[PDB]
C-alpha cells in the first residue's frame, strides 16, 4: 500500500526552506480516507475534486511536506504572494493537487520555544514553482559586500520561528502537505 | 551616511493626487523591505504600505486601492502614489526600512495636507485683560488656512510669559488659535501690548493693539 | 485580530528614577515585540527588537523583557533625554505592523493650581457673526484638567475646543486654552458665561465668569 503513514504521521518535518519531496509511485493508494479524517483543518483541491480522486490515474505523485505558521497556511496556494510563497515554497499558477494542514502545537511547539524550524526572510528574488533554496549566505542589504560576516546590512537569511505552545493559533505550527499529480 | 530622504509631501484637495518619494543612501531600496508609516496630528503610528526585494507589494486596509507603493532601482528612491486622497490622509509620512519587521532606518518626513479650504489669511482678535497681582491678555487668531501661523509679541522683545498654543482645526476647514501672555497688572497702564500675527502662505502680517476694554 | 495595549498612557518621572512600561497582547506572540522612542517631530527610534534586544547605538540604561503576553520597556536611569513616548510593536503580525497606542513620559514636579481667566468675545468678531469665548488656565500640574464651560448653568456640550501647551522647559508646567463658539444671535440670547475648572491642585472646581454687556 502506498506509503502515507510514514509522510503524514512522520516524528520530525522539514523546515519549509528546506522542504521535503517524497516520490510516490507504484502503489495503491485510498485517497478518500484522507479526506475523510477529521484531523485535517485544511483540505483545498486545485484541478481535481476531493472525492474523485480515487477513481483517478496518476502519471506521477509528490508529496511535499514542511511546518509554518498558522497565519501562513493561505500562501500554500497558487497564486499567491508572502514571504513563504515568495522565497520557501511556491506552487505555480496551474497548480493540480491537494493542500493539506493541521496544528501541530503539540508536537512542534515547545516552553521556552522549539528554534527547530525556520524559513527564509531574505532572497533578492522570488522562488520559481517547486524550487528549493538551501543557501545560508549572508544577505547584502546595501552595496558594501558583506565577506562572510554579519552586520549592518548584511543579514543571516534565515530566521527561526521559535513555536511557544502559548503562542495564539496563527503564530502556532501548522504541518503542511502538498499533494501535487502530473495529471 | 546612511540616510531617506523624503519629499513631495504638500496641500491636496480631497479626491487628487500626489506622489512622495523616498531617495535613499547607504541601503539598498530593491533589496530590502521597504514600508510608508504615517501619523495624523497628534495620534500614533499607522503603517501604510511595504514593498519586498522579490516585489511582491502589500497596504493597509485604510488606503487598499487608493495608493501604490513601487520604486526605481536605478535612482534608489521609493515611492507612494497616493490616490483619491481624503482629510483622514491628513498626515506625516516617512519612509522606512524594516529587519524582521523591526523598523531601524527611518526618514526624516514628509508633511502631506488633504483639505477642501482654500488659503485663508487669519482674523486677530484681542483677548482683553478683565476690568476686575498678574494679569492675563491675548490674541485669538482665527480662521486662516493653511498651517502655518507665527506670533510674537512687541516684535520680540516680550517673550517672558508667553504662551501660543497649537492650533485646532475647526468644522469649517480653517485653524484657529490663540496666543496669551501673562504680565504684572501694574503695568496695563504704562506697557503697549502688541502682538505680530505673521501667516506665509497668504503674505498676511498683522499687528494688533491689545488694551483693557474701556469704560 | 491580536490587540496591542499599552499601560500607562501617561507617565511622570524624574531623572534618575527607574521607569518601566508595559506591553500587553491579547494572544500569544511569543519574543515578536519591538519599543521605539519617538519625539515630537521627530522620526521614532528603534530601541528594542525581539522583546529583548537591544538596537546597536542604544543606551545600556534600556532594556526589554517578557515573551508571550506580557512585555516591559525598563529605563534604569531616567536622563533628560529619554522625556519622550514610547511605542510598542508587535512583529509579524496580521495585519502587518500593528503598533501599541503609546506611553507619554512627561517631567514629574510638584501640583501646581492653575491660574483662569475667561476672555468675552470682542466688539470686532461680534460685528462678523460669531462670538468666541476663551478660557485660559496658566501654568499648572499635572497634565490632567477639566474645563466645563455652562451659559446662563446650562452645561455646555459640542461646541467648545482644547488645545494645551507642551510642558515648560523652566517650570514644568503645562498652559490649556478652550474656546466655547456660538452664533452672534445665540450669544445675545444668554447672560451669563462661565468657565469651571477641575484640577487636583483646586481644592473645589473655580469659576470664572463675566455677564454679556457688561464693563
Ligand atoms: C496517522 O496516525 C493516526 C493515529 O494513529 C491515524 O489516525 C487513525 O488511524 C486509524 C487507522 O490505523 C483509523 O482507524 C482511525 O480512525 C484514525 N483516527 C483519526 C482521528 O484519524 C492516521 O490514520 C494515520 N495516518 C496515516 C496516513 O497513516
Amino acid at each position: 500500500l502506498c506509503p502515507f503513514g510514514e509522510v503524514f504521521n512522520a516524528t520530525r518535518f522539514a523546515s519549509v526552506y528546506a522542504w521535503n519531496r517524497k516520490r510516490i509511485s507504484n502503489c495503491v493508494a485510498d485517497y478518500s480516507v484522507l479526506y475523510n479524517s477529521a484531523s485535517f483543518s485544511t483540505f483545498k483541491c486545485y484541478g481535481v475534486s476531493p472525492t474523485k480522486l480515487n477513481d483517478l490515474c496518476f502519471t506521477n505523485v509528490y508529496a511535499d511536506s514542511f511546518v509554518i505558521r498558522g497565519d501562513e497556511v493561505r500562501q500554500i496556494a497558487p497564486g499567491q504572494t508572502g514571504k513563504i510563497a515568495d522565497y520557501n515554497y511556491k506552487l505555480p499558477d496551474d497548480f493540480t493537487g491537494c493542500v493539506i494542514a493541521w496544528n501541530s502545537n503539540n508536537l512542534d511547539s515547545k516552553v521556552g520555544g522549539n528554534y527547530n524550524y525556520l524559513y527564509r526572510l531574505f532572497r533578492k528574488s522570488n522562488l520559481k514553482p517547486f524550487e528549493r533554496d538551501i543557501s545560508t549566505e549572508i544577505y547584502q542589504a546595501g552595496s558594501t559586500p558583506c565577506n562572510g560576516v554579519e552586520g549592518f546590512n548584511c543579514y543571516f537569511p534565515l530566521q527561526s520561528y521559535g513555536f511557544q505552545p502559548t503562542n495564539g493559533v496563527g503564530y502556532q505550527p501548522y504541518r503542511v502537505v502538498v499533494l501535487s499529480f502530473e495529471l | 551616511q546612511v540616510q531617506l530622504v523624503e519629499s513631495g509631501g504638500g496641500l491636496v484637495q480631497p479626491g487628487g493626487s500626489l506622489r512622495l518619494s523616498c531617495a535613499a543612501s547607504g541601503l539598498t531600496v530593491s533589496s530590502n523591505y521597504m514600508s510608508w508609516v504615517r501619523q495624523a496630528p497628534g495620534k500614533g503610528l499607522e503603517w501604510v504600505s511595504v514593498i519586498y526585494s522579490g516585489g511582491s507589494t502589500y497596504y493597509a486596509d485604510s488606503v487598499k486601492g487608493r495608493f501604490t507603493i513601487s520604486r526605481d532601482d536605478s535612482k534608489n528612491t521609493l515611492y507612494l502614489q497616493m490616490n483619491s486622497l481624503r482629510a483622514e490622509d491628513t498626515a506625516v509620512y516617512y519612509c522606512a526600512r524594516d529587519v524582521a519587521d523591526a523598523f531601524d532606518i527611518w526618514g526624516q518626513g514628509t508633511m502631506v495636507t488633504v483639505s477642501s479650504a482654500s488659503t485663508k489669511g487669519p482674523s486677530v482678535f484681542p483677548l482683553a485683560p478683565s476690568s476686575k497681582g498678574t494679569a492675563a491678555l491675548g490674541c485669538l487668531v482665527k480662521d486662516y488656512f493653511p498651517e502655518p501661523v507665527t506670533v510674537s509679541w512687541n516684535s520680540g522683545a516680550l517673550t517672558s510669559g508667553v504662551h501660543t498654543f497649537p492650533a485646532v482645526l475647526q468644522s469649517s476647514g480653517l485653524y484657529s488659535l490663540s496666543s496669551v501672555v501673562t504680565v504684572p497688572s501694574s503695568s496695563l497702564g504704562t506697557q503697549t501690548y502688541i502682538c505680530n500675527v505673521n501667516h506665509k502662505p497668504s503674505n498676511t502680517k498683522v499687528d494688533k493693539k491689545v488694551e483693557p476694554k474701556s469704560c | 485580530d491580536i490587540v496591542m495595549t499599552q499601560s500607562p498612557s501617561f507617565l511622570s518621572a524624574s531623572v534618575g528614577d527607574r521607569v518601566t512600561i508595559t506591553c500587553r497582547a491579547s494572544q500569544g506572540i511569543s519574543s515578536y515585540l519591538a519599543w521605539y522612542q519617538q519625539k515630537p517631530g521627530k522620526a521614532p527610534k528603534l530601541l528594542i527588537y525581539a522583546a529583548s534586544t537591544l538596537q546597536s547605538g542604544v543606551p545600556s540604561r534600556f532594556s526589554g523583557s517578557g515573551s508571550g503576553t506580557e512585555f516591559t520597556l525598563t529605563i534604569s536611569s531616567l536622563q533628560p533625554e529619554d522625556f519622550a513616548t514610547y511605542y510598542c510593536q508587535q512583529l509579524n503580525s496580521y495585519p502587518p505592523f500593528t503598533f501599541g497606542p503609546g506611553t507619554k513620559v512627561d517631567i514629574k514636579r510638584t501640583v501646581a493650581a492653575p491660574s483662569v481667566f475667561i476672555f468675552p468675545p470682542s466688539d470686532e468678531q461680534l460685528k462678523s457673526g460669531t462670538a468666541s469665548v476663551v478660557c485660559l488656565l496658566n501654568n499648572f500640574y499635572p497634565r490632567e484638567a477639566k474645563v466645563q464651560w455652562k451659559v446662563d448653568n446650562a452645561l455646555q456640550s459640542g461646541n467648545s475646543q482644547e488645545s494645551v501647551t507642551e510642558q515648560d522647559s523652566k517650570d514644568s508646567t503645562y498652559s490649556l486654552s478652550s474656546t466655547l463658539t456660538l452664533s452672534k444671535a445665540d450669544y445675545e440670547k444668554h447672560k451669563v458665561y462661565a468657565c469651571e475648572v477641575t484640577h487636583q491642585g483646586l481644592r473645589s472646581p473655580v469659576t470664572k465668569s463675566f455677564n454679556r454687556g457688561e464693563c
